[PDB]
């Protein structure tokens, strides 16, 4: 996250950790949406173009983390993978269209003050918030610059369509958002590197309830004028994570 | 899981985040 701010404890409790076993590394951030599912972005996870196709024992997942890097005792909880799912129309080779991906955990979570999950997005709520100028939040305990000791927290406006479009010669999807400000807005911000798979989170103002909206898929650069963070669109692929997340008994 | 976006240190406490309110004003 550039030019963010140090989240607050139990801020963002469906924070999780995308994390490799060997070598120990934390490679992307995620989110919880039940004790048993995690959502990433797919390109943390199998990204050809730089040999990577991590399988479910290559990795880990923290949850309920706030530093970076030190445990957190009866705090975090770690979960192995059973199943990795990414959606089957991931476009890795163009513009990372629908960089999304679920994980289903070996141990389910208990939740508390610092694990509890997030919501999906219905229809009515994603047309009511997925709005050009409507600010969502970004978490991860990504790079702070392209050239952080804790979880790292932005607000950002949702842009336009347009905006985004020319922002980038990288071919924009309808399963993409962007966010960030405009140059002439006076404010900064963005996800960067090892954001990824982390929540862009929307407060309901009708329930007060956070919905994710979006995952951090991608930029160029970071925080730089007249670009803005991409997201995946969650609420356009919630068909595909119903039909995973749906399939097998309680 | 219908519980929700509910966190247990904020919205269950009726304790608002530091940077929550801009969220809510982008919506005016």
């Amino acid at each position: 996250i550039v030019e963010g701010s140090d989240a607050e404890i139990g801020m963002s409790p469906w924070q999780v950790m995308l994390f490799r076993k060997s070598p120990q590394e934390l490679l992307c951030g995620a989110s919880l949406i039940s004790d048993r599912w995690v959502l990433t972005a797919a390109h943390c996870l199998l990204y050809p173009p730089w040999d990577k196709n991590f399988t479910e024992n290559d990795l880990l997942v923290r949850i309920g983390k706030h530093s970076r890097t030190r445990y957190e005792r009866n705090i975090e909880k770690i979960s192995m993978l059973e199943k990795i799912y990414i959606h089957p129309r991931y476009n890795w080779r163009e513009n990372l269209d629908r960089d999304i991906a679920l994980m289903k955990l070996k141990k389910p979570v208990a939740f508390s003050d610092y694990i509890h999950p997030v919501c999906l997005p219905d229809r009515e709520t994603a047309a009511s918030l997925l709005q050009a100028g409507y600010k969502g939040r970004v978490t991860g305990w990504g790079n702070l610059k392209e050239t952080p000791s804790v979880l790292q927290v932005v607000n950002l406006p949702i842009v336009e369509r347009p905006v985004c479009k020319d922002s980038t010669r990288i071919r924009i999807t309808d399963n993409m958002f962007c966010a960030g400000y405009k140059p002439d807005e006076g404010k900064r911000g963005d996800a960067c590197e090892g954001d990824s798979g982390g929540p862009f989170v929307m407060k309901s103002p009708f329930n007060n309830r956070w919905y994710q909206m979006g995952i951090v898929s991608w930029g160029e650069g970071c925080d730089r004028d007249g670009k803005y963070g991409f997201y995946t669109h969650v609420f356009r692929l919630k068909k595909w994570i119903q039909k995973v997340i749906d399939q097998f008994g309680e | 899981e219908a519980d929700c976006g509910l966190r247990p240190l904020f919205e269950k406490k009726s304790l608002e985040d530091k940077t929550e309110r801009e969220l809510l004003e982008s919506y005016i």
